[PDB]
RNA sequence: UGCGAAAGCAGUUGAAGACAAGUGCUUGUCGUUCGUUAAAAUGGCCU
């Protein structure tokens, strides 16, 4: 014998455009909600360790959003003036942020009133706070003085050690996976410098050109920094000192940047990047910075961030917009005698000398059009195929294998103007489109040359046909005119 | 020693079975798991596990055909719309009768079963039979190589159980006959032969709500014949309520007078009757029920009188799910919900 | 040098020059029923039942009794008419054949043996018509013959037995019908 | 163990054991050099097989039986061929034969010698000092059977002719199972609960050496000239000492030591080997009386050997006509088609108030709002204006972008119509220039390739729709 | 109704029809429990244990219009489950085979015969076959070539046999069709499947393509137009369901046939690659984009030629440089990195457009060296070291129009080591020509010049390939390939064969 | 039916015989023979 074959849906060759992988991926972030802040917000950042909550700066205020719950956690609200860089450490326990009134405090995150240690930077602003990721205890931290300082969390009277040859304006830095003592900045003439600090750390150890001010400096990879700034942006690769990429399609300035790597996804790495114009646009490494996705956020958008690699719950992305606006877009994820009487059911043969399963394996249910076609009644199969709400493709699908079986006669014999209309109806809009022109003009066509004087008698029917026809005049003007084009084209060609 | 001392099941022990001829054993429960014993006294080892997946067991059966004597089978059957058949040296033979040909709306469900042998009558040729229960009265007979329907007999009321019983006729010759037992109480007797035609029907006195009838003395599904010389009609009836009575009839004359008396009606269990073994000699009943611990009789017949010291107060017993006895040894096997058999040896024999 | 030979035979070859009788099938069950015997176009196999491929092969171009009988190129009419299981010249020595073709020639052979070049092959005689069928039940054996002079055949009916020499096919005409459109 | 008991025969190719099923025991025999279901059951369930000998003319086995009997058993028909009685009820303690004379320690502690072909009971007797007994062999001292050795707990080697017990050899704690003539003057016993094996001599009358087993001692055989000493050690293992009888050197250990076991590590036990010249040949029980056997070459195995067999313990059910799954094997399968590629056969690739400023913003980014409302704008001198103060590579990506929007929305052909045509109808020069026209431009050709196969067909339903309503028309 | 058989009791009867299924009536009821599908009509079942235990069926194959298909079943009786099927190599020859009829059914269809039509095209296949010379028997076969395993494409599905073991091992549906779903009874039987037309496989033997028109129903708007598909198949060299990895619709446009396929040699992208060629004379090239998963174009060549021709063959060179594409009375030799011709920069008379005087039926190469040419008229070899040449070879005695076009393609291949093969068929006839055949094969060395083998066989050969352990494998008219190549003892007896 | 491309271009529908129906007469049928390139019976797919 033979199980029954299931009908194959009928799969017309693919258009421009399809629905790529990743795109499925990607918009599956949704459900996006908006919350309306006191002015333009500047940094956002994750918690690392148990990824479940993101930092959010604002004018004067620092706020833990959760991220099961999406709402507000906790506030941070004790800074004179504006305050610029929010992050939390490695290992998750501390907070770190620095304002402009050029003052630094690292405190007890979760713990909005123990403001633990308060470093004073220069007089100058301090547009950048950073907690070193490999050491933990190295708050790296920038300035507008144009010198960045490494400073040690025990003692905090002086910097530890500084890094200095700036020119204009330090408010990006970075530090690089695999290597623990080098620390790569970028200021707003161009010029990373990549500092040593095993060494007195005044001069750079090499200097990346970028000749437009750059604003973020991502580590990738032991070996490629990301440089972000003006129009497009840049990926270096590091040990050979060169930049092996360049892209730039947006249209004002790229403002922030991200990574991220082995979250769970056909994507296995993601670099989000984030440009000023409700554009965010995510690209990837390992198809070579080609575009990905894209979203379009109203306003300026000043940063954006994805939830960690380690999330386990709800992924999350947030933007942060200049008008003041966050939005977020969030993917989600009997009697004991009874039992003593009956407990066998859960053995599945572990200690046993043979073991045979023949079960056969559930298929999923056959639809009514496939019931009928089962089981021949080809009429009842058309009539439950014109249904209300049902797939463009499935009605084709019936129609193009009942003519495969070669029975539209058979299937059309006992019809009458009632039995008919709906047909009609759907031959409109099927003569419309263009993958079914074909079939549709087959079985109008066989609806003609069996039923005209019906056709005669009723009047309704006229209606139909009146305005079928003008509809298929209609296009033979539009394959009409593309047949013209095909010739234009043939000439420029 | 305890027949599953070797390899201990996982669910309760739910029907068990001696095979007609070699000395071994067979055990299923709810565990889904075949295991056939090799009887010893001292050691009671594993021949052989099988692990049916996804499919219960509530009856057993090993099936030695008649004429062929190497037709060996197992069949097995739970709550499913399916038998399976095993036959008997490293990977298995198992088919499954799965189709009823044009009427399973009858039955349902496969759990309910007996094999039994059949003559054709015009030629000699002896094949199996089986015999299952169904919606109302319905018992449907299929015959047992090729799954084939034979015929079906409805009996009124409902059913609840059902018994065979062959009759000798001449050298080459016999006849079965099909009893069954209306949950109110009236026996009906079709016979096979010609096709099922209701020899008689007689009520059972007194018998309110009956579970369980069998035959015994005689040849039948729990001690079966090994050729057709063999065949000897069943001399004891035994019918068991759902109080706890137990009503006994002769069969020389309760066939003839077909409103018959219970030669003796005990009733020392008092939970529901659910299972009944004659000795395949015919000299113990042992009645038993599943409801309440330790509630094996054994009873001397034609005395119809209990035996008083076996089983005592420490009889390791428990809740007693299936029963068996053995062909030839004298043995006695018993097994209970937490599913351990134990094994015990008349010694008459 | 360079060898053509044959390796691989194909077709069964339903018993269809017939084109009259309704029981078309040739190929035979054992009496032990183990193995399928199955008659090819140019051999024949032995399937094992249980185990479903071919324990043996019985090749008519290794045989050169069987090649100069069914493979004389030029008529391949001789075909198989029926196959019979237990050996007619000895009763009850097994695991013997005795094949009969469309031209009266019964040939004794064997399987879960070895094939030795001496097939015991034995030739009905008194046959100006054609061999239809073989078959019978203990002892006493029948033949159809298709035999002629509406452009339809005829049927006649031998009863047929040995003992006589071992060539030697007692024939005895028992009936005999003259324009059979079906039979089965 | 479930085999009560056992013995090869002579030249190691037919093994008798015996064994109980449903309490009456039955003897059965089975070839081991490449079955038998012809067994013999006693009929009683109280009488036990107590020993076995094999006799070399019909081969037939000899059951000394706790009744008080010696039963003679041939093995071909299974007939019980001839029962010699003792005159007594009690159970045969042993049983030996060497040529035609057959002698049985009674548990009345007595010597019986019976005659095979005669079939007479010979000669009866009880000897002093001989105080219980359990073993016995008669020596070969050539043809004549003089002076055998009987056992209790302590050896004595006793004298026919005169019935006197000549010598006494110190024997063991437990009494001894096995006990054997191995040699024209050595010989062992071997005592049950002991790992010890006692090599005496029969004229000196001390002993030679102890073998030792490293577990307790079942079964002993022996090859030719003492070479070789196989001893099955009832942790289911044999050990063979090699030639245990040359020279720290009176305990000596055991040379090779052999076990059985599973694929998946089980351990099976082994009973009663057997051994010859360089052929040892072992056994199992398979399933759960079944025995196998299997022979091995010990002069050349190695030291501790696992010999392996291959057991079905957790095996998936294979059905030879049915697949791997549920499909079986006289089936065609079928079309599955599922996520395949599906696509066609012109697949092209991989082969003044204007608005220029939005669309050439848009078209460098991809702003598919910005876009939009570009194409949303719709008279044509706005249009054409436009096209032609962009840039022409630029509009070379406005033509991508407009062919993927006209194929996925068949109903804005109009207004993306005009707007392909334009286009081309100004930057066609540089549409001269570039070389891979085709590998750019696909989306456009295959659009434009499409609709332009449809035609035809359409024009033949407008005619017959014509056809159709001149008919009910003109009347 | 084709047969019907009681049980041995006499209470149960199956029947058995065009319709494929097998049915069981039992007749104290008249009820019934069939066996729905089962790869073709019944011609036999019957009922053969003691006890009914199984029942064996003759069944027909039908769909074959070209030979007669049987198989053998052994059904299981208590299961309905196949102890047994039992068949033979199934190929599709060209057209009817010596005096092979089709079954009776009730109308008279292209599948079947009426009665009337029984008798009268029994009479009319017999004439057609004496008469006219016009016949040729050529199929089509591949080897898989890691396997060795003989692929047949019967129609609409591949049945894929070895020959060593002879046992059919797999037959697999390659077509959306009808081709399970139901039973074609009368116009039904005048139904059609869609064919396959071609099929090859890479020289990696993972890969598969096959080519397979499709059909319409009679009578519509669109009866007229068939729909070409292309079809890219893989597999693991350990599972045997071939799976469907890229479906082409309509390569070359529309209703244009691919009328000779090749697959590509290892050099150009380890085997994944092939040539489709049209009958206008158009070429496209596809192989595998590895970034993505599945097939592409990527070279074409568009030359519209007004005229078409059935007849078009073509080779490669194995380095892969250049593709020698033969067409009507004609042959241009094609630069592989461009898909235009190559120019003869000497102007030494190396020119890439050879004219020949028929068509073009046969174009290979023995090695890079010797291109070699079936002409309908002549049998052609010239060498490439320098352009002339070599030798030339009378066919048209034979082959007059004994075969359609291509199918000298399927008849003759090269070895692709030492040799080559040419194959030559007669029919016997005394005093008008009779239905028996003879043919001959002749084995060439690579010269083209010395005939290595002159062999003979007493029936017809339907087509040779050649067996990649350097020998080749020919099939025949009466289904057989053929090869072209180079007290102890007394004991023992006893126990092993062991009223009242 | 032959050639051919997927187009299409060429070409073909003969006698005999018997039987049946109506009533020697009218028509038909064919498990018939020569001669050329020569719709139907309420009936549909297992678990």
């Amino acid at each position: 014998s033979t199980a029954r074959p299931r009908i194959i849906t009928s799969k017309a060759p693919l258009l421009p455009q399809q629905t790529t992988p990743e795109q499925r991926y990607w918009r599956q972030y949704t459900s996006a909600q908006l919350v309306k802040e006191h002015n333009s917000v500047t940094h956002i950042s994750f918690n690392p360790q148990h990824p479940h909550d993101f930092a959010v700066t604002s004018s004067t205020r620092v706020q833990i959003f959760s991220s099961r719950t999406r709402q507000v956690i906790k506030t941070f609200s004790r800074f004179k003036d504006v305050v610029y860089s929010a992050s939390f450490r490695s290992d998750g326990k501390l907070l770190c942020a620095g304002d402009a009134t050029g003052l630094v405090s690292v405190y007890d995150s979760y713990n909005p009133r123990t403001i633990l240690l308060s470093i004073n930077a220069s007089t100058h602003p301090t547009h950048v706070t950073k907690f070193h990721t490999q050491d933990n205890k190295i708050l790296a931290t920038a300035s507008d003085d144009r010198v960045t300082r490494l400073w040690d969390i025990s003692n905090a009277y002086e910097p530890q050690l500084e890094l200095t040859g700036a020119t204009d304006y330090v408010r990006t830095l970075s530090f690089i996976p695999a290597a623990p003592h080098l620390v790569a900045t970028g200021s707003y003439d161009g010029l990373i410098r990549l500092y040593d600090t095993r060494s007195s750390g005044s001069t750079p150890i090499y200097s990346l050109n970028h000749d437009q001010p750059v604003e973020n400096v991502i580590a990738v990879s032991p070996t490629q920094i990301v440089s972000c700034g003006g129009n497009n942006f840049k990926v270096w690769d590091l040990t050979s000192n060169k930049k092996l990429y360049e892209r730039g399609n947006f249209n004002k300035a790229v403002t922030c940047l991200d990574y991220v790597e082995n979250f769970d996804s056909p994507m296995q790495s993601a670099l989000i990047a984030s440009s000023l114009d409700g554009h965010v646009k995510v690209f990837d490494p390992l198809d070579n910075f080609q575009v990905k996705f894209g979203w379009k956020f109203s306003g300026p958008v000043l940063s954006c961030a994805v939830s960690p690699s380690t999330a386990q719950g709800n992924r999350h992305l947030v933007a942060g917009l200049s008008s003041g606006l966050l939005a977020i877009r969030t993917k989600k994820k009997k009697s004991n005698n009874f039992q003593r009487m009956m407990r066998g059911s859960e053995y599945q043969g572990d200690q046993e000398h043979i073991i045979h399963n023949d079960k056969v394996r559930s298929q999923r249910r056959m639809r009514a059009f496939e019931r009928n076609i089962n089981q021949f009644k080809w009429s009842e199969a058309l009539d439950n195929a014109f249904v209300p709400g049902m797939a463009k493709e499935l009605t084709l699908t019936v129609l193009q294998e009942l003519r495969k079986r070669g029975k539209v006669r058979v299937a059309l014999y006992g019809r009458d103007e009632s039995t008919l209309e709906p047909l009609l109806n759907w031959c409109l809009k099927g003569i419309e489109d263009v993958r079914s022109a074909s079939i549709v003009a087959d079985w109008v066509a066989v609806v003609l040359e069996l039923y005209g004087n019906t056709l005669e008698s009723s009047p309704v029917l006229q209606e139909l046909m009146i305005d079928l026809k003008t509809k298929v005049r209609h296009e033979i003007h539009k394959s009409k005119e593309a047949q013209r084009i095909e010739g234009m084209l043939q000439l420029l060609t | 020693k305890d027949a599953n001392a070797s390899h201990p099941s996982h669910s309760a022990i739910q029907s068990l079975s001696f095979h007609p001829s070699k000395p071994l054993l067979l055990t299923g429960g709810y565990d889904k798991t075949l295991r056939i014993y090799h009887i010893d006294g001292k050691t009671n080892h594993l021949v052989t596990s099988l692990h049916l997946v996804g499919s219960p067991i509530q009856t057993c059966t090993f099936y030695t055909s008649l004429s062929n004597q190497n037709q060996q089978n197992i069949f097995t059957a739970g709550r499913r719309r399916y038998m399976h058949s095993w036959d008997l040296s490293q990977t298995a033979k198992i088919e499954k009768f799965s189709r009823l040909y044009g009427h399973e709306s009858t039955q349902r469900s496969f759990e309910n079963f007996k094999v039994a042998h059949l003559q054709n009558s015009q030629t000699n040729s002896v094949h199996g039979i089986v015999l299952l229960q169904g919606n109302n009265g319905w018992i449907n007979i299929l015959h047992s190589t090729s799954g084939l329907w034979l015929m079906g007999c409805k009996i009124e009321g409902v059913i609840t159980d059902f018994c065979i019983d062959y009759q000798p006729i001449s050298r080459g010759k016999f006849r079965t006959i099909l009893i069954a037992v209306n949950a109110y109480g009236e026996v009906w007797e079709f016979d096979l032969n010609k096709n099922g035609h209701v020899i008689r029907r007689w009520k059972d006195q007194g018998g309110v709500g009956i579970t369980k009838i069998q035959v015994g003395g005689g040849t039948t599904t729990t001690c079966p014949a090994l050729q057709i010389s063999k065949i000897k009609q069943n001399r004891w009836l035994a019918v068991g309520s759902e109080s706890g009575f137990v009503n006994l009839y002769d069969r020389n004359n309760a066939m003839t007078s077909s409103t018959p008396t219970p030669v003796a009606a005990l009733d020392q269990l008092t939970t529901t009757i659910s299972n009944l073994q004659f000795s395949p000699d015919g000299q113990i009943l042992c009645m038993a029920s599943r409801a309440v611990k330790d509630a094996l009789r054994l009873v001397h017949l034609p005395s119809c009188s209990v035996f008083s010291n076996w089983p005592t107060s420490g009889t390791p017993l428990g809740k007693v799910t299936s029963v068996a006895f053995s062909p030839s040894g004298g043995l006695l096997a018993v097994g209970n919900e937490q599913g351990k058999v134990r094994l015990w040896k008349l010694n008459h024999y | 040098q360079y060898k053509l030979s044959v390796v691989s035979g194909g077709k069964p070859a339903l018993n269809n020059l017939s084109s009259v009788t309704g029981n078309k099938n040739i190929a035979r069950l054992s009496q032990d029923q183990r193995n399928y015997i199955i008659p090819f176009n140019n051999q024949i196999k032995v399937y094992s039942v249980e185990t479903r491929q071919c324990v043996k092969t019985l090749k008519f171009a290794n045989n050169s009794l069987l090649s100069g009988i069914f493979l004389q190129e030029e008529e391949n009419n001789e075909s198989i008419v029926k196959i019979l299981l237990g050996d007619i010249t000895v009763p009850q020595q097994a695991h013997l054949i005795t094949v009969f073709t469309n031209n009266g020639h019964v040939i004794v052979l064997n399987y879960k043996g070895k094939l030795v070049e001496s097939p015991k092959h034995f030739k009905i005689s008194l046959a100006d018509e054609k061999l239809a069928n073989v078959f019978h039940s203990e002892g006493n054996y029948r033949i159809l013959t298709t035999f002629k002079d509406n452009s339809l055949q005829s049927y006649r009916l031998y009863a047929l037995t040995f003992d006589d020499a071992k060539k030697q096919f007692e024939v005895a005409h028992q009936a005999e019908w003259h324009n059979v459109i079906l039979s089965n | 163990s479930p085999v009560l008991q056992s013995a090869y025969d002579p030249s190691g190719q037919y093994l008798c054991y015996v064994t109980v099923a449903l309490d009456k025991q039955r003897v059965g025999v089975q070839p081991t050099q490449r079955w038998n279901e012809n067994f013999l059951y006693l009929e009683d369930s109280k009488l036990k097989v107590t020993c076995l000998k094999w006799v070399n003319d019909t081969v037939a086995i000899i059951l000394g039986m706790n009744n008080g009997e010696i039963w003679l058993y041939s093995v071909l028909a299974n007939e019980v061929t001839y029962k010699f009685t003792t005159g007594n009820s009690y159970e045969i303690k042993d049983i030996d034969l060497m040529g035609n004379q057959l002698w049985c320690i009674d548990s009345s502690d007595a010597f019986y010698q019976f005659d095979l072909l005669q079939f007479k009971l010979l000669q009866h007797f009880r000897i002093n000092n001989c105080v219980q007994l359990n073993k016995l062999t008669i020596v070969p001292a050539g043809d004549s059977v003089a002076q055998l050795l009987v056992a209790s707990h302590s050896i004595s080697l006793i004298d026919i002719e005169e019935k006197k017990v000549v010598m006494t050899f110190p024997g063991h704690v437990s009494p001894v199972s096995t006990l054997q003539v191995i040699t024209n003057e050595f010989f062992i016993s071997g005592a049950e609960g002991d790992r010890f094996l006692n090599v005496y001599d029969i004229h000196s009358g001390m002993t030679k050496c102890v073998l030792v087993a490293e577990s307790d001692i079942k079964e002993l055989s022996h090859s030719g000239q003492a070479d070789s000493i196989a001893v099955t050690t009832e942790d289911g293992s044999l050990e063979i000492f090699v030639d245990p009888l040359v020279s720290g050197n009176k305990s000596k250990k055991s040379s090779k030591k052999i076990q059985i076991v599973s694929k998946d590590g089980r351990k099976v036990p082994i009973y009663n080997a057997f051994i010859n010249k360089d052929l040892l040949n072992v056994s199992w029980l398979q399933n759960a009386t079944m025995p196998y056997f299997k022979n091995l070459q010990w002069r050349e195995i190695p030291n501790e050997y696992t010999v392996e067999i291959s057991l079905n313990w957790n095996n998936k059910n294979k059905s030879a006509d049915r697949d791997l799954h549920g499909k079986d094997l006289a089936s065609a399968t079928n079309y599955v088609e599922g996520n395949a590629r599906v696509t066609s056969g012109d697949n092209f690739k991989h082969v003044t108030g204007t608005v220029t400023v939005i669309l050439s913003q848009a078209l460098q980014s991809n702003d598919h709002s910005l876009l939009e409302t570009v194409l949303n704008n719709r008279d044509e001198r706005v249009i054409r204006d436009t096209i032609f103060r962009l840039k022409p590579a630029l509009a070379v990506i406005l033509l991508e972008r407009l062919a993927e929007r006209i194929a996925r929305q068949t109903h804005r052909q109009g207004p993306l119509n005009v707007w392909v045509k334009w286009c081309l109808i100004i930057h066609g020069g540089y549409l001269v220039s570039i070389p891979n026209l085709m590998s750019t431009l696909s989306s456009l050709h295959s659009t434009l390739k499409r609709r332009s196969d449809l035609l035809p067909r359409l024009l033949a339903l407008d005619a017959r729709l014509d056809c159709t309503i001149n008919k009910f028309k003109t009347l | 109704v084709l047969s019907l058989s009681f049980s041995h009791d006499g209470s149960y009867l199956l029947s058995g029809g065009w319709e494929k299924v097998m049915s069981l009536w039992q007749l104290e009821t008249n009820s019934q429990q069939f066996l729905p599908r089962l790869n073709g009509i019944i011609i036999d079942c019957q009922v053969l244990g003691p006890q009914g235990n199984y029942y064996s069926l003759i069944l027909q194959m039908t769909e074959n219009n070209s030979n007669s298909d049987y198989q053998f079943l052994l059904l299981n009786a208590s299961d309905l489950t196949s102890k047994l099927s039992i068949n033979g190599p199934l190929p599709v020859f060209n057209s009817t085979i010596k005096h092979i009829q089709q079954p009776i059914s009730a109308m008279n269809t292209k599948n079947s015969n009426s009665i009337t039509s029984l008798n009268h095209s029994k009479k009319k296949q017999s004439r057609k076959l004496i008469k006219s010379r016009r016949q040729d028997f050529t199929t089509n076969v591949e080897i898989n070539p890691i396997n060795k395993n003989l692929y047949f494409p019967h129609i609409s599905a591949v049945q894929i046999f070895d020959f060593y073991k002879n046992e059919q091992v797999n037959y697999q549906y390659l077509t959306s069709g009808v081709n399970n779903s139901m039973g074609k009874v009368r116009f039904e039987l005048n139904l059609q499947d869609p064919i396959i037309t071609d099929l090859k496989f890479t020289k990696d033997g993972q890969w598969m393509i096959t080519y397979e028109i499709e059909y319409p129903p009679n009578d519509l708007l669109s009866s007229k137009d068939l729909t070409h598909i292309l079809k890219f198949w893989t597999k693991n060299d350990n599972e045997t369901n071939w799976n469907l990895k890229t479906k082409v619709i309509n390569p070359h446009g529309i209703s244009v046939p691919i009328t000779k396929i090749l697959p590509s040699p290892r050099s150009v992208n380890n085997s994944q690659g092939c040539l489709t060629a049209d009958n206008n004379g158009g070429l496209k090239f596809w192989s595998f984009d590895s970034h993505e998963s599945n097939w592409c174009l990527k070279k074409i060549s568009l030359p519209n030629f007004n005229h078409f021709s059935n007849s078009v063959s073509l080779a490669w060179s194995q380095d892969g440089s250049l593709i020698f594409h033969g067409f009507d009375d004609k042959l241009q030799i094609l630069d592989f990195d461009t898909f235009k011709k190559f120019e003869s920069l000497e102007n030494t008379k190396t020119v890439s457009e050879f004219t020949l005087d028929s068509e073009i039926q046969t174009v290979k190469l023995i090695n890079d060296t010797n291109l070699i040419v079936a002409t309908r008229t002549t049998l052609n070899a010239i060498n490439l070291l320098r352009g002339q040449v070599i030798n030339s070879f009378d066919l048209y005695p034979f082959v007059n129009g004994v075969y359609k076009n291509g199918h000298m393609d399927r008849l003759i291949t090269c070895d692709e080591r030492t040799g080559n093969i040419a194959l030559v068929i007669n029919q016997q006839l005394t005093d008008v020509p009779t239905i028996n055949y003879k043919s001959r094969i002749i084995i060439f060395d690579s010269d083209l010049s010395t005939k290595l083998g002159n062999f003979t066989h007493h029936e017809y050969i339907s087509w040779i390939g050649w067996n990649y352990d350097t020998d080749f494998i020919f099939l025949d008219i009466e289904s057989t390939l053929g090869v072209v190549g180079t007290n102890s003892d007394i004991f023992a007896e006893q126990l092993h064969k062991l009223n009242d």
